[PDB]
RNA sequence: CCCGCAGAAGAAGCACCGGCUAACUCCGUGCCAGCAGCCGCGGUAAUACGGAGGGUGCAAGCGUUAAUCGGAAUUACUGGGCGUAAAGCGCACGCAGGCGGUUUGUUAAGUCAGAUGUGAAAUCCCCGGGCUCAACCUGGGAACUGCAUCUGAUACUGGCAA
RNA sequence: UAGCUAGUAGGUGGGGUAACGGCUCACCUAGGCGACGAUCCCUAGCUGGUCUGAGAGGAUGACCAGCCACACUGGAACUGA
């Protein structure tokens, strides 16, 4: 029900940065980034059609941990809304608990939020949330516990949350250790290298 | 295709019949393997094919494949008939279920292990 | 008003009652052609005065025997 | 024997403007005059003129915008054979709304457009793509 | 700027007096995005060398579409052998969702969200030659109104 | 006798009763004429927990339809406004 | 449901890796053992068999089998064909049937528009609400593409008269 | 599976039912149904719906709800709204 394996394997194999390792240190410098994502992984791949719609949807639910009978759960609510299904899908992906408290600076990755919002130190509103993917809605207010603040992990994530882009979408502030939900990210608000439309048609076939 | 045409007399695409009467259309079926034989298969391969002959419980009685490396089944060991066609052995319509009733999964086994009948070995 | 139908005599020779055919027009529920379709009723006439090949007005009524239900209201167009 | 005089005149059409006809003459009756009408009121045809006294003929001075011809692609919806009536919700466009389709609705000929805009539907008698 | 991908290659032969001869076959498809798609097929006796006068007569030969947004504009219909071809714009109904041999060609052309369905033939150097055929025989509203009159 | 009756629909551990007028003799989440309103003995503590249509009632009521003591009761809580 | 305790401590399999189809090498076997949905692999260096290492896909599940629809435009109403691929009766006459040039008038049956009654509730869909979320439950609407009746319109089709 | 039907089709009168009605009986007429598929044969509870489908359709009708039928098998009535 959730990964619970090496990491850095994952972000080997798509050849990006899936930011499964944020943590202390700088860009990577011990993973073999492009180099073999196993033992024959010096080859290059001559990567089919399927293989790179498959691939792209891969890269995604290994960024935000999610397996594939939630994903594709999130691809037919994303259909159902009305718009852009990439950009609902992106933003049914970013409404999600953990990944709400990865932005904010509470984790220093989207496993150790998710360990947080899954061990009771996360309440939205006022009220306790153990879930790892409930759906922020706008306008809401997300912070931490009295037990679990000031432990020394949230700090740690907090200190690694200004080397990243501070997200515009949220009210980040780490004084109080409270957040607020304000809006809904704009597809050009994300990460602009994904390819939303590639999973898309690999859900549409 | 006149639109008259078909109103006089309707489209019909016929049944396309089953591959398999394991009657009922039921997933698995029980037999009592009559004989044990092996056969020659048809032309392009060669082998001898480890091929029961089985009086199954509804009346019905058919030839079914048995999979995998040396089975332990000799005339009246009661086993579970599955459904699926070895093409290389002319009328073979079945296999059967190894790990089942009478039949023992496949001995020295590790990969696709469930279906060979096998458990897991402990380790 | 009363709801009545329209149709013609397809027999006669019954003792004090006639039998109407009555004519739909519906279309095809899957071929979308718009087809005749016939509709034979054992319509009740007292005193027999339409002949074969008339026209005639009809209603529903009370059952008068199997099946005949219906009365006829206004003998229309008999011409031979 | 001819059983359908409009699709009749729709294939002088497509065969006129096929072999780079100036102007397409036809036996004439109102049916046609009234899709003649539309034609040139939506601008597939240039003109029309109906002559003759005991036997009318419906004359259609046709249209070609470059070397290429104006009407693309007209054909024949509801005929004889199986007539199509459609309601003011069903009522289609053609070429996503660049294509009329010619229905005749009670109020008169009109084109997709302008008995969607009426609020009544009819019978769809050809599509002018 | 250029946005080229090659859709198939094959084996064909010739039976020559002394066995058979073995040559392959590319058949790719150019387009700058923005309309602009062209096709190229190309043969010779190795494959990149057919990929190269595939891609060589690809850039030259290369059509006009008349796009909408990103996207086609009316449904339209094209056939080419026994390859008969549906299209339908898809007011961005999201995704290029098309089959095989005619994602590429509409993934080139810089259209970006259609619907497809292929029917008759779906050999691959006749499904492109009715996917332009088609994208060639779609016009836009300013071209139907230029015709027209208004 | 026709009875302004509840009927169970919600899920295990949390009922929805939707009070009906029902031939009596049908089963409980059977046959009704008409539903006339609800009734959610939870809801949460937020707004009705219960509407229930009176013009409705007070026309069966006038035929000749009897009232349980459940819809009795939810009429004596809800009695004109509150 | 809330709080406290102790300690990562009690908690990961299953299929697949020749092409289709994401994912590769070594060893054993040598037309055997066996595999297989189709194409087909195996007769000594097998990416197809059996094992190992490695990887891929799913995950408290995973595979196989049975069954349905899809793909299948391979029954084609939407939406196919018939010179040679299957397919034009050996040729005609003709009843029932289907279709029917052109103008005017009337009707209004088909057709169209509106109204009313009905089309049970649940289910599907939409906007909300409650279970920590979700599944689930639920409020209101839309929908139920229909039928019947009444009111109209009269271009097309039909009836009638010329 | 091309003919089926003699209470059969209709009429008059008597009886019967809560109620119309060949529902039943006497008499009279010789009809009625059928290629728009009667009769015979095989199968089947029906529907709201469910599954699939872009749709039109195709399959199906487990749970939930409406209707029908049955209560070991064949038949009959009694009590009773």
């Amino acid at each position: 029900a959730r990964y619970l394996g090496p990491k850095l394997k994952l972000s080997r194999r798509e050849g990006t940065d899936l930011f499964l390792k944020s943590g202390v240190r700088a860009i990577d410098t011990k993973c073999k980034i492009e180099q073999a994502p196993g033992q024959h992984g010096a080859r290059k791949p001559r990567l089919s059609d399927y293989g790179v719609q498959l691939r792209e949807k891969q890269k995604v639910r290994r960024i935000y941990g999610v397996l594939e009978r939630q994903f594709r759960n999130y691809y037919k609510e994303a259909a159902r809304l009305k718009g852009n299904t990439g950009e609902n899908l992106l933003a049914l992906l970013e409404g999600r608990l953990d990944n709400v408290v990865y932005r904010m600076g509470f984790g220093a990755t989207r496993a150790e939020a998710r360990q947080l919002v899954s061990h009771k130190a996360i309440m939205v509103n006022g009220r306790v949330v153990n879930i790892a993917s409930y759906q922020v809605s706008p306008n809401d207010v997300v912070s931490i516990r009295e037990k679990a603040k000031k432990q020394s992990r949230v700090k740690a994530a907090l200190e690694l949350a200004e080397q990243r882009e501070k997200p515009t979408w949220l009210e980040v502030d780490a004084g109080k250790m409270e957040g607020t939900f304000k809006r809904k990210p704009e597809r050009s608000d994300l990460s602009a290298d994904i390819n939303e439309h590639l999973i898309v048609e690999l859900y549409s076939k | 295709a006149t639109v008259n045409q078909l109103v006089r007399k309707p489209r019909a695409r016929k049944v396309a019949k089953s591959n398999v009467p394991a009657l009922e259309a039921c997933p698995q079926k029980r037999g009592v393997c009559t004989r044990v034989y092996t056969t020659t298969p048809k032309k392009p391969n060669s082998a001898l094919r480890k091929v029961c002959r089985v009086r199954l419980t509804n009346g019905f009685e058919v030839t079914s494949y048995i999979g995998g490396e040396g089975h332990n089944l000799q005339e009246h060991s009661v086993i579970l008939i599955r459904g699926g066609r070895v093409k290389d052995l002319p009328g073979v319509r079945y296999h059967t279920v190894r790990g089942a009733l009478d039949c023992s999964g496949v001995k020295d086994r590790k990969q696709a292990r469930s279906k060979y009948g096998v458990k897991r070995p402990k380790a | 008003k009363i709801r009545t139908l329209q149709g013609r005599v397809v027999s006669d020779k019954m003792e004090k009652s006639i039998v109407v055919a009555i004519e739909r027009f519906v279309k095809h529920p899957i071929y979308g052609k718009f087809i005749k379709r016939t509709t034979k009723l054992h319509v009740h006439d007292e005193n027999n005065e339409c002949g074969i090949g008339d026209v005639v007005e009809i209603r529903e009524c009370r059952p008068l025997s199997k099946t005949k239900s219906w009365t006829l209201v206004r003998v229309v167009e008999k011409a031979v | 024997s001819m059983q359908d005089p409009i699709a009749d005149m729709l294939t002088r059409i497509r065969n006129g403007q096929a072999a780079n006809k100036a102007a397409v003459t036809m036996p004439s009756s109102k049916l046609k005059v009234a899709i003649a009408n539309v034609l040139k009121e939506e601008g597939f045809i240039e003109d029309f003129k109906v002559e003759g006294d005991t036997k009318p003929e419906l004359e259609l001075t046709l249209k070609y915008f470059q070397g290429k011809a104006v009407v693309e692609s007209i054909q024949r919806v509801s005929r004889p054979g199986l007539r199509i009536y459609k309601r003011k919700d069903e009522l289609p466009k053609v070429m996503a709304g660049l294509g009329i389709a010619v229905v005749s609705t009670s109020k008169g000929v009109m084109t997709d457009r302008a008995a969607r805009q009426a609020g009544l539907g009819g019978e769809i008698i050809c599509y002018v793509a | 700027e250029l946005q080229e991908k090659l859709i198939a290659v094959n084996r064909v032969s010739k039976t020559v007096k002394g066995g058979r001869i073995f040559s392959f076959t590319a058949l790719t498809v150019v387009g700058d995005g923005n309309g602009r798609v062209g096709f190229g097929y190309g043969k010779a006796r190795e494959v990149p060398a057919a990929i190269q006068k595939a891609m060589e007569k690809a850039r030259r030969n290369m059509i006009n579409v008349a796009l909408n947004n990103g996207t086609l504009q009316h449904p339209v219909k094209g056939v080419h052998t026994g390859s008969r071809v549906f299209m339908q714009p898809a007011s961005e109904g999201t995704g290029i969702i098309a089959g095989g041999a005619m994602r590429a060609v509409l993934e080139v052309a810089g259209v970006h969200n259609v619907l497809a369905k292929a029917y008759g033939s779906t050999n691959p150097i006749n499904v492109v030659r009715a996917t332009i055929d088609g994208l060639e025989n779609m016009n836009s509203p300013e071209m139907v109104a230029a015709k027209r009159g208004k | 006798m026709v009875t302004i009756r509840l009927a169970r629909h919600g899920a295990k551990k949390r009922p929805f009763y939707q009070v009906v007028v029902a031939d009596s003799r049908n089963a409980r989440n059977g046959r009704f004429i008409e539903r006339v309103g609800f009734f959610n003995p939870i809801a949460s503590e937020k707004e009705e927990g219960t509407r229930l249509d009176l013009d409705r009632i007070a026309h069966w009521v006038g035929q000749g339809a009897t009232i349980s003591d459940r819809v009795a009761a939810l009429i004596k809580e809800v009695n004109k406004a509150a």
